[PDB]
RNA sequence: UGACUCUCUUAAGGUAGCCAAAUGCCUCGUCAUCUAAUUAGUGACGCGCAUGAAUGGAUGAACGAGAUUCCCACUGUCCCUA
RNA sequence: CCGACUUAGAACUGGUGCGGACCAGGGGAAUCCGACUGUUUAAUUAAAACAAAGCAUCGCGAAGGCCCGCGGCGGGUGUUG
RNA sequence: GAAGACGGUCGAACUUGACUAUCUAGAGGAAGUAAAAGUCGUAACAAGGUUUCCGUAGGUGAACCUGCGGAAGGAUCAUUA
RNA sequence: UAAAGUUGCUGCAGUUAAAAAGCUCGUAGUUGGAUCUUGGGAGCGGCCGUCCCCUGCUCGGCGCCGGCCCGAAGCGUUUACUUUGAAAAAAUUAGAGUGUUCAAAGCAGGCCGCCUGGAUACCGCAGCUAGGAAUAAUGGAAUAGGACCGCGGUUCUAUUUUGUUGGUUUUCGGAACUGAGGCCAUGAUUAAGAGGGACGGCCGGGGGCAUUCGUAUUGCGCCGCUAGAGGUGAAAUUCUUGGACCGGCGCAAGACGGACCAGAGCGAAAGCAUUUGCCAAGAAUGUUUUCAUUAAUCAAGAACGAAAGUCGGAGGUUCGAAGACGAUCAGAUACCGUCGUAGUUCCGACCAUAAACGAUGCCGACCGGCGAUGCGGCGGCGUUAUUCCCAUGACCCGCCGGGCAGCUUCCGGGAAACCAAAGUCUUUGGGUUCCGGGGGGAGUAUGGUUGCAAAGCUGAAACUUAAAGGAAUUGACGGAAGGGCACCACC
RNA sequence: ACGGGGAAUCAGGGUUCGAUUCCGGAGAGGGAGCCUGAGAAACGGCUACCACAUCCAAGGAAGGCAGCAGGCGCGCAAAUU
């Protein structure tokens, strides 16, 4: 059954730190506790092992990314934008 | 109406019945809200005792004093101002009297000058005013 | 969408008599347009018609007269008792001298009048004065 | 008018009223048949077939030539497709949306146009249930559709 | 009672809130409530000696060997001692 | 044929006695303060004090900010940015 | 074969709790409506002297003002290579 | 209760008077295209109206020579519908007979013992019954498990039979099951000016992502020459010999996408306008493609939803709620002016509202004209470009389909303003959804629910009140626009 | 709100009423339990408890008009022991 109306993962915190700090943790704590799928072999196997460094668990492939997520925002951006430079550069 | 299909009975009668409650002359019926409201519950006449004497002043277009009198009625203990009809037919009512007081006629909306006098006294101590008036009947003190 | 095929005709008719149209076309024909405007016909509201044969839904150009006050239908069929009939030609005819509904009985679709003489009613489906 | 539009277009194909085969045609029934097996087998859809048909060989409609229509062909043999011809491309247009989806979720009108798809796979569904030619069992599956191109 | 007006006057004249609060001298404030009786308690009222916005204001579920008040239950705390 | 721990239900029964010792939360309606857990004056104050997460200011791009040292091409922050 | 008694049974009834409907008190607060002639202004109606109005914000003795976006119910059916 | 067609099934409204959900999706609900039995016979009163017929297979007679008809019963896609028969307490209602002296009533009475009443109709639905077979549902044979045939066989095995005695399989009769071949014209309507889907060339400020440009504005670096600049109804705060403003070169940042730009296009609406690329989508047209009713409208439910607002991150050029000042003013916490916070921008979540308006729900039918326009297609002299033709663009003359519109008129409607939709409405019924019921109180209180909040959705009553309101008319008025006249105006 | 037969108004639809003499149901102050009998959960039968009230020589006893009359109360509202 559903356990719990509007708290998911943060519910291991009960009534404790505040409503919106409890809110604002659980998009990351899902995120960060979240199995992605590895670039390199297609398995839902990278797990986060500490900050920044996600692991695939069959490939044994170690990836840097960001803090709570595979991917950050703006690291996505950078790749395209170096890229762009790389073929105007290159010509 | 507008959904005109043969098997189309229960949303013509229920639509019927929902939109019935936008009538006010319904409404005010079949709640019994303004039958709870109704200072006499629903009665045609009432008896009640005259506590003190009232002169109402009328509407600005008739500048005029209409002389009522507060009643408490025996059935609620509920107050109520009632409009003695007539010339001098006031002085016919002293306090502490059981008079029978009706409506006005616009079945509990204030009628005319007076405003928020929605009754009006007929006998005092089972003696008519008409009687009193007339001078075919005397108050018995 | 097309709900009532007869509907849309009579409405058709009407709106070129109303104008003074000498013919007019109905897109789609049912055998019960037909049965509709032979009904019309043999009391001579309208002049001879011709189905126009497609393999389809036909067509029927009906030729008009000036005689057809308003051809109009009553959607949706109610089912009429002998003794309810007499309520319906009150509050649908003009006079109780001319003007006629039709209903489809067992007997076939006719104007109240022959539905009277079989003593069998029927569903309603619309009519003419 | 349309389903999912505001379009009220009158454009559609008009045949001619005789449903006679045209006396130039050298095409007999048989061999109409053998050219439809001939195409359904090099995966091509009903609709594909008699466009071919009509346009390179001059067969008009195949429903004058022959007796039977160009699935009921196809499915007499058994060339036929499992879920029908028309289902197929709009659970293959919904697979395409989804994709495009995957990396635009900014794009609200390609979530609506969506909607409309998805709306339709679950009409035709509970039309070609009625009709005994999808098992009542089948549900759309956006998770497994993709292999169900 | 004073929306309004008049004058004096500042760098700006205390806003939103809150209150005889752990902050109110007067004071056991005034009204209500709790009592047989309440300088106590809570709820209100604010011209507030001397409230008030990260010298943070107002709130506040959960928590507390924190500070109060009342009720039930319990009882030698007591009647009144053995 | 080897069974090993329970659970539920019933009958009867005792001087209404049975979690029989032992073990083992009084409860409720409210106000004030501090969100909480944590900490604290060893030897009179465990608190409302401190801390805390959250919040917000400030400094500094290294020849720098902050800081140490009697001293130095000294030292901490700094295996830092 | 009487009283009477064990147990079962139906079960009134009072006791306590809980829920529910109805009626009603209340310091204080904040609204509505009705008055023949209260105070302050003039918001609206004429381009009403700042067009009006809508939604949403914030502000102001008060009507109201102002930001943003809409509307014409506008004060323009029109503005000329 | 009628009046009240002010509850509207009959039969109301919803552009502006009260009223169409902001928008689309969507399940119940409601509603759904056309299509399958008609043609003749045979008698009837005066070319004409009428009765009658277009099932099948054991009992008994008008019987007749193992064959023939008529009649009693069991039977046969079904329901809705309609008609019929039944059964359906009386009293009451309707109504027959009837001088209570009339009448309300009563069931009595009437003739010179006799005679006669105390009927009948109606009794929503639902149920039973016998026709009718139009209408509206509904059924069959499509991996033929197919109707109809006799054949081959498999078994439990009536009783018609082997003198009375016993047994067997037997013939024989039904019940269920298989192996065959034969047979019917062997079986599938149509392809909606319904819909979905394929396809073709297109088209569009449709949507998303990246990219690119443009000037302006602002700030800055420097270089000039200088005393003012700026702002206004007039000023002032404000910038300014510490060089402002201005002019010139650069540089930086963040906005925005002018003119072209239209009563033009696209989108469900909100909305959408620099270049180019990428992504999936879409209408319309074209169609001798495909499926064959799959559809329309929709409680509940769901997607999107301007601006403002909220939350977190980046950014902050301009503008600019609040705030500060300068004015104006009696006041001016306003309009005007100078600054300036949140906001305005972007990313990701919330909010779900607008005069979200065409104040006009959607689908379908029909009912005038005209010239345009946008899009696709079709055809038709000729000009022009790639010139060197062919096919293509650009014009030109139409036609067709959808599209945003416009003018026109006694289609008609409407209280009118106005409306080819607001028409086809007392001559009232195509389908369906939402919603109004005098004005206030009030979108309030209350409860529920959604949201971080703001608030959103749902939503009363007491009380009050004779009007509020719509359209149009005439005057009066205007710090509206025009046109006059006057030495009681001016020049 | 006992239901129905019916009632009032009524063009055609309806709308409203039906405690009320006929039919069916229910109940005898509130519940509950029973006895007798073919038939009762009977109340002009019984036994309990509750509410109410009666006579008493204070130990006890006795009650049930939503039967017909009548009284009191309630009321705008209804008859002769």
């Amino acid at each position: 059954a559903k356990r719990t109306k509007k708290v998911g993962i943060v519910g291991k915190y009960g009534t404790r730190y505040g409503a919106s700090l409890r809110k604002m943790v659980k998009k990351i704590e899902i995120s960060q506790h979240a199995k992605y799928t590895c670039s390199f072999c297609g398995k839902t196997k990278m797990k986060r092992r500490a900050v920044g460094i996600w692991h695939c668990g069959s490939c044994m492939k170690t990836v840097a990314g960001g803090a709570w997520t595979y991917n950050t925002t703006s690291a996505v951006t950078v790749k395209s934008a170096i890229r762009r430079l790389k073929e105007l550069k290159d010509q | 109406g507008k959904c005109r299909g043969l098997r189309t009975a229960r949303k013509l009668r229920s639509h019927r019945r929902d939109q019935k409650w936008h009538d006010k002359q319904y409404k005010k019926a079949h709640l019994g809200t303004a039958l709870k409201a109704n200072p006499f519950g629903g009665a045609s006449h009432a008896k009640g005792i005259v506590l003190e004497k009232v002169g109402v002043e009328a509407k600005q277009p008739n500048s005029a004093i209409r002389k009522c009198v507060r009643v408490q009625l025996i059935k609620n203990g509920k107050k109520i101002t009632a409009f003695v009809p007539n010339d001098g037919c006031l002085n016919f009512i002293e306090e502490n009297d059981e008079v029978l007081v009706a409506g006005f006629g616009r079945k509990g909306h204030a009628v005319g000058d007076i405003p928020g006098v929605r009754f009006k006294v007929v006998k005092v101590a089972n003696v008519s005013l008409l009687a009193l008036y007339k001078g075919k009947k005397e108050r018995p003190r | 969408v097309r709900m009532n095929v007869l509907a849309d005709a009579l409405k058709s008719i009407n709106n070129a008599e109303k104008r003074g149209k000498r013919q007019v076309l109905i897109r789609p024909c049912s055998k019960v347009i037909v049965r509709f405007l032979t009904v019309m016909m043999k009391h001579g509201y309208i002049g001879e018609f011709e189905i126009i044969d497609d393999h389809r839904a036909g067509k029927i150009v009906v030729n008009l007269t000036g005689r057809l006050n308003k051809c109009g239908v009553i959607s949706p069929r109610f089912d009429v008792q002998l003794k309810d009939l007499e309520k319906w030609q009150n509050n649908l005819l003009p006079s109780r001298q001319f003007g006629f509904i039709v209903l489809t009985t067992s007997a076939g679709i006719m104007d109240h009048e022959e539905a009277r003489r079989k003593h069998t009613g029927g569903k309603i489906l619309g009519f003419f004065f | 008018g349309r389903m999912h539009a505001p379009g009220k277009g009158l454009s559609q194909s008009a045949l001619p009223y005789r449903r006679s085969v045209p006396t130039w045609l050298k095409l007999t029934s048989d061999d109409v048949k053998e050219q439809i097996y001939k195409l359904a087998k090099k995966g091509l859809t009903p609709s594909q077939i008699g466009v071919i048909l009509r346009d390179s060989h001059g067969v008009a409609q195949v429903r004058f030539v022959t007796g039977n229509k160009i699935l009921r062909i196809l499915k007499s043999k058994g060339l036929a497709p499992d879920l029908p011809e028309d289902l197929y491309h709009l659970i293959k247009k919904a697979v395409a949306v989804r994709k495009h989806l995957e990396r635009n979720r900014k794009d609200k009108d390609a979530k609506f146009r969506l909607i409309l798809i998805e709306s339709r796979i679950h009409r035709l569904a509970r039309y070609y249930k009625t009709k005994r030619v999808l098992p009542p069992n089948w549900k759309y599956e956006s998770s497994t559709a993709s292999a169900l191109v």
